[PDB]
DNA sequence: GCTTACCGTAACTTGAAAGTATTT
DNA sequence: AAATACTTTCAAGTTACGGTAAGC
């Protein structure tokens, strides 16, 4: 009622005429808030669009026995119901817009040809490879499949940038990571969450574990029973969730034999790799009575080394 | 606020019945029903603050003149207890308007006037320990 | 100037704010019970009550004894019976612990709490910057303009606390809107390359009178059009008046509690202001002057990602483009230059591209 | 030869804000 | 057509893995 415009004539509600700064600003090129949101079209809208297009698009006989295949602007759009139809239908375009499920064989051709063509003129490649698509869809697939847009490696120079941003944009405990990723080059929210929470924090402690820390960790685990490590992290003085989980599970457990191998455990490990698989170690360790997940992988590598 | 007014009216009636008001006698009910455990529900911070402010506002509402002379003193005791046992770091505070203050002071001086110094000293201590927010109106206002 | 209800439960009759503040200070400060100082004691306080309350000393001693505070397992719900609240809380906690694996402070709850309570109890590093003892505190509500579809049903708002002795312009400066950072020219055949602070001219509307900003020479006046139109022939809004904004402070502003006043800045962008709950300064709130105004509430708006990557945030918006399926399609800086340029601007001629400073990242 | 912290991503998860199919 | 619902998304995290570059 009182939102926009605030001043509306009681009888009519037109609102005051345009300002001077308003007309100048619109003439410059700046866009309002309402110009960047557009309503989406429901299913019935698409059905009506298609049937109107079909109806619009001996000869007396030709009219009436027309098959639905062969046939398949302001007049329609205004009187029946206005340039999105000129784009929606031309880009929905039942006859020739078929973004079918991408079979695996087309992906290799798309990637190789995109790399060899210089990653340019996407209309040209989308017309060269003859893939029944558009230029946009090829680029979307190439970007979703791309393996060169991220970094996945933390250097010295970008840790400092992360620290500066998270120290100038931290209100209380609230840390907005997405605004940082906007200010942080070539990253995303997941990697910043990982880095700050696990490694880059000034508060956290990085070093060896003393027996007193071990005793406190054992008491905390016996309190909580090997679940909810984010709660357990509180008892241990400053160690992170990942440190506590990894240390307790794969280093400190009550019964996990460690040290040099023998012949019999080698027997079981080799057979079990040849049976449950070679690429996964969780199950391989799960059946092995003593050794853990990491130890089986290390031992297999040492086997390969010996060979 | 899951039905506070039920417990509030229960305690206020159980103390109305006596007609022998004194802080020796209200604290007996406060410990016999142990109303001081109402703030030990293992709650977070936001719910803690909201619950405390709702309880204090309700007790204040019950303090005002349009009640009897018996409810008002019990509600004053309830204000004292709730403000004193709330578990908050920046303790939430009761909300006094402007149209109330003159009559509140009149009631206080009338209560001091006749040898009833218990509630008198209670109110004086509440005022002296800077427990109030002096606002134009009791509740926040906005169209919707 | 007693502030009472005009409408039944929602509105307050107008009142000169300064008179209200002076009325409180005169009515209450005479006893010395509002001060901004953080804190044989027994018998001395006993003499104090025996002299102020004016009861014989015996009764004062008896009361200072029997009142006390002790007469009236921390976070555990006991078996206590006659507490409906405890029963309900216990049931909810049990149902919560049996139906959740990972329970902690969610992002929204911690956001709102750590936003509202992140300055209380602060003290001025300087000593000459501390707030006075009797100055007021006003809470204002500033509604967002509509940015998404849903804001048309449950429109959001932002809240900030403004003192009673500082001018209007110190709130005009601190109202954060994205429409002070829009730069979008038209970059189509020039991919590489002042802001919307070239022209800055705004105004308030409080109880009929317009407050304009004529500090620096610009297209300063903005309330002339409404004065021209809405009252010469309409005969519907009485009479308005002008007064330069940088001349008045908040005490002079005769207002009402809970009414939608106006704030129009940068042409036609309009925010609806709903002032509520003015009070006196306590000794707990952040005692300072260079932090006010400060905001204690905000909205966690979403962010727009590029239509192709769906991994970065949008930086360029293209209108009337022959590639994309939708008309206002947004892009990052990689998709744009990788799809729209063949080592040269405007691969296809019918193509408009503008920079796009999204609100979700600037709020 | 072995062990020991560190490293980094895939996939779940809690829940308000925002979409949107249906109601009289 | 106002009002009501259900199901999407967004953005903090949290957990379970796969390896690394070290140590004696
Ligand atoms: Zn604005
Ligand atoms: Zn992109």
């Amino acid at each position: 009622h009182f939102m926009k415009p605030y001043f509306k004539d009681k009888v009519t509600g037109v609102g005051p005429p345009a300002n001077e700064d308003t007309r100048e600003k619109a003439a410059q090129g700046i866009k309002a808030f309402e110009e960047l949101l557009v309503t989406k079209w429901k299913n019935w809208e698409k059905a009506l669009l298609r049937k109107s297009v079909v109806s619009d698009r001996k000869e007396i006989q030709d009219i009436n026995q027309l098959p639905e295949e062969a046939l398949l602007w302001e007049k329609i759009s205004n009187i029946n119901f206005a340039e999105e139809i000129r784009k929606f239908w031309q880009n929905s375009e039942h006859p020739s817009i078929n973004k079918q499920e991408w079979s695996r064989e087309e992906e290799e051709r798309l990637q190789a040809i995109a790399a060899a063509h210089g990653h340019l003129e996407w209309q040209k490649i989308a017309e060269e490879l003859g893939t029944s698509r558009s230029a946009f869809q090829c680029l979307q697939k190439f970007q979703q499949h791309n393996k060169a847009l991220k970094r996945k490696e933390w250097t010295e120079e970008e840790d400092r940038m992360l620290t500066q941003l998270v120290q100038e944009m931290r209100v209380g405990s609230h840390i907005p990571y997405r605004r940082i990723v906007y200010y942080m080059e070539g990253r995303d929210s997941m990697q910043l969450i990982y880095r700050w929470t696990k490694s880059l924090d000034p508060g956290l402690k990085k070093g060896y574990w003393a027996p007193e820390e071990d005793a406190k960790l054992l008491q905390a685990v016996a309190k909580y029973g090997e679940q909810d490590w984010f709660k357990i992290r509180e008892e241990v003085p400053g160690r992170s969730d990942a440190q506590c989980r990894d240390r307790y599970l794969r280093r400190l457990h009550f019964s996990l034999k460690k040290g040099r191998w023998n012949l019999k455990e080698e027997e079981q490990l080799i057979e079990l790799i040849e049976k449950y698989g070679v690429g996964h170690w969780a199950k391989i360790a799960s059946e092995l009575p003593h050794r853990s997940g990491s130890q089986c992988l290390s031992k297999w590598k040492i086997m390969m080394g010996k060979k | 606020p899951p039905g506070l007014q039920t417990d509030c009216e229960a305690l206020l009636s159980r103390f109305q019945e006596t007609d022998s008001v004194r802080f020796e006698d209200f604290t007996e009910l406060w410990r016999n029903m142990k109303f001081g455990t109402i703030f030990c529900g293992r709650m977070r911070n936001l719910e803690k603050n909201m619950f405390t402010k709702e309880a204090l506002a309700l007790a204040w509402r019950y303090f005002l003149p349009p009640y009897t002379f018996q409810i008002r003193v019990g509600a004053l005791y309830l204000l004292y207890g709730l403000y004193n046992t709330q578990l908050c770091q920046p303790k939430q505070k009761i909300r006094v308007a402007l149209k109330d203050w003159d009559e509140v002071l009149k009631f206080q001086q009338d209560l001091v006037n006749a040898q009833h110094f218990d509630a008198a000293y209670i109110f004086r201590k509440l005022r002296l320990d800077r427990a109030f927010h002096f606002t134009a109106m009791p509740k926040l206002l906005s169209y919707r | 100037n007693f502030p009472e209800y005009e409408l039944p439960e929602l509105n307050t009759r107008a009142f000169h704010v300064g008179a209200f503040g002076e009325l409180w200070r005169g009515r209450l400060r005479g006893a010395g019970d509002l001060s901004l100082r953080e804190p044989a004691d027994s018998d001395r306080e006993d003499a104090a009550v025996a002299r102020d309350l004016d009861c014989s000393l015996e009764a004062a001693a008896e009361l200072r004894a029997v009142c006390g505070l002790d007469k009236l397992d921390p976070e555990v719900i006991p078996e206590n019976t006659d507490l409906v609240t405890l029963g309900v809380r216990k049931r909810f906690l049990e149902h919560r612990e049996e139906t959740i694996t990972i329970d902690r402070a969610c992002r929204q709850e911690t956001f709102v709490y750590e936003m509202e309570s992140h300055a209380i109890g602060k003290k001025p590093e300087n000593s000459a910057d501390m707030i006075e003892e009797g100055e007021l505190i006003l809470s204002v509500n500033i509604l967002y303009p509509v940015i998404f579809h849903k804001h048309k049903e449950h429109k959001p708002y932002q809240t900030m606390l403004v003192l009673g002795s500082q001018k209007l312009t110190q709130l005009r400066d601190s109202i954060r809107c994205v429409s002070d950072l829009q730069i979008g020219g038209e970059f189509s055949n020039t991919p590489d390359q002042i802001s919307k602070d070239l022209y800055k001219s705004a105004f308030f509307y409080f109880e009929g009178t317009f407050y304009n900003d004529k500090r620096y020479p610009e297209c300063r006046d903005l309330s002339r059009t409404i004065i021209e139109w809405s009252e010469s022939h309409d005969r519907g809004y009485g009479k308005f008046q002008t007064a330069r904004m940088e001349d008045f402070t908040f005490n002079d502003l005769c207002i009402k509690l809970g009414f939608p006043y106006l704030y129009c800045h940068q042409g036609d962008c309009e925010h609806v202001i709903v002032i509520t709950d003015i009070r006196l300064v306590h000794h707990d709130d952040c005692l300072d002057r260079t932090l006010y105004p400060l905001l204690i509430k905000k909205h966690w708006l979403w962010t727009r990602k590029c239509f192709v990557c769906k991994m970065y945030t949008a930086r360029w918006v293209t209108n009337n483009d022959s590639f994309a399926p939708e008309d206002p399609c947004f892009f990052c800086d990689v998709c744009f230059r990788m799809l729209h340029y063949d080592s040269e601007g405007n691969k296809l001629g019918e193509f408009l591209a503008y920079p796009y400073v999204d609100p979700g990242t600037f709020n």
